[PDB]
């Protein structure tokens, strides 16, 4: 809840503009990759990384 | 490491012995008797070194 | 099942003997370099992963910050182990302990 | 799914059922 | 041969002569609770020294 | 429809530290009903008298405060747990 300032930012930058981020890591595991994504794509992306989990597996887990 | 794959188990010690032959013909899954590891056109010969009960070995699910 | 419960009071009975009572801990008063950074390791890895937070953040975005802050008013909720080479401990909470 | 955060990771039995 | 004593077999081995040192460990039937720190790599442990030589306990509010 | 006690050994996430007896329930109890469990014998249906076993032995039974050890690596801590599960075991 104090991070999402930040992180989002960072997944905007992308992985070829520092500060930036390089890659997701949802709850379940996955792995999505910044590199190969558009700026509009990762407007998508970082306006859900503080979105609640879905699943009830991972729901003691967040993003990374 | 990933902090939020935690393990619950540990390993607190380990004992050497000697691995007596009646237990490794119980967890073997495949003898080997021909000195031939793979026939022509490439693929690993059943019975040899390369067997799929070994393992999956190029782009061939392992039998085991 | 029997056999299940003879081996947990077993244990329990030996981790029972292990444990000093806390009118007879003998190690020092104060809080070792080593123990403190561990505890603002732990406290900030609890932090990361939406713990609750009993201090108030002045705008920060370091969870090792956090765990600094909460370190400075002892409001961390965690207990150190201390272990002698006997295998028996001593449990000490951040409270009790100084730091330097 | 069959994770540590799921499904515990030792279960005995205390007692006969009752 | 001054080290030839000693209760962790891992860290004999790892420092040189292994099959030796191993052949000794496994005719004696050894066992080591991986307390040396050469021990607690091969296994892949938190050390026995500094940070690691005591834990951390949480105090839930609520039993 | 038969009472079973049980320990399980489990995980308890830095998110229910408040609350560790809902955060057991709704991580590893709450999934295991309706469900048959191979290590009970039959078809979960509820479970009783959930308590955390104490990190510290010289604590009473009665403390509302209790201690869990924090797994080295992560955050997450692991404590042994007791509870009867009412299960029909066909």
């Amino acid at each position: 809840a104090y991070n999402i300032a930040e992180l989002r930012q960072a997944v905007i930058n992308g992985p070829d503009k520092w500060p930036g981020a390089t890659q997701i890591q949802n709850e379940d595991g996955s792995l999505v990759s910044l590199i190969g994504m558009s700026v509009e794509q990762r407007k998508a992306l970082a306006n859900q990384l503080l979105t609640p989990s879905s699943n009830v597996s991972t729901h003691t887990l967040n993003k990374k | 490491m990933d902090i939020s794959k935690p393990v619950g188990s540990e390993i607190t010690s380990v004992d050497f012995g000697i691995l007596t032959a009646k237990e490794i013909r119980n967890l073997s899954a495949k003898q080997i008797t021909n000195p031939t590891v793979l026939d022509n056109l490439g693929h690993p010969v059943s019975g040899g070194l390369y067997d799929l009960a070994l393992g999956a070995f190029l782009r061939n699910l392992c039998s085991t | 099942p029997e056999d299940f419960q003879q081996h947990e009071q077993i244990r329990r009975k030996t981790l029972k003997e292990k444990a000093i009572p806390k009118d007879q801990r003998a190690t020092t008063p104060y809080m070792t370099k080593y123990e403190r950074a561990r505890i603002l390791g732990t406290r900030a890895l609890q932090i990361s992963m939406n713990a609750p937070v009993f201090v108030d953040l002045e705008g920060e975005t370091d969870p090792l910050r956090i765990a600094m802050k909460e370190l400075a008013e002892k409001k961390i909720p965690l207990v150190i182990r201390r272990y002698l080479p006997d295998g028996s401990f001593e449990d000490w909470s951040v409270e009790e302990l100084i730091v330097d | 799914t069959a994770t540590t955060l799921n499904t515990p990771v030792v279960i005995h039995a205390t007692q006969l059922p009752q | 041969q001054g080290m030839e004593t000693s209760t962790s077999s891992f860290m004999k081995m790892s420092y040189e002569t292994t099959c030796q040192f191993l052949t000794k460990a496994v005719l004696d039937n050894e066992r080591e609770q991986l307390d040396s720190p050469s021990a607690r790599i091969v296994v892949g442990k938190l050390n026995n020294v500094g940070t690691g030589s005591f834990d951390v306990l949480a105090k839930v509010p609520n039993a | 429809i038969v009472r079973v006690p049980i320990a399980l050994y489990v995980s308890l996430a830095p998110m229910y530290l408040e609350n560790p007896l809902q955060g057991v329930m709704k991580q590893h109890l709450n999934p295991l009903v309706m469900k048959y469990n191979n290590k009970v014998g039959g078809v979960v249906l509820g479970y009783e008298g959930l308590k955390i076993l104490d990190a510290d032995p010289l604590s009473k039974e009665d403390t509302s405060e209790k201690l869990i050890k924090i797994t080295p690596d992560t955050p997450f801590g692991f404590t042994w747990c007791h509870v009867n599960l009412y299960v029909w075991q066909p």
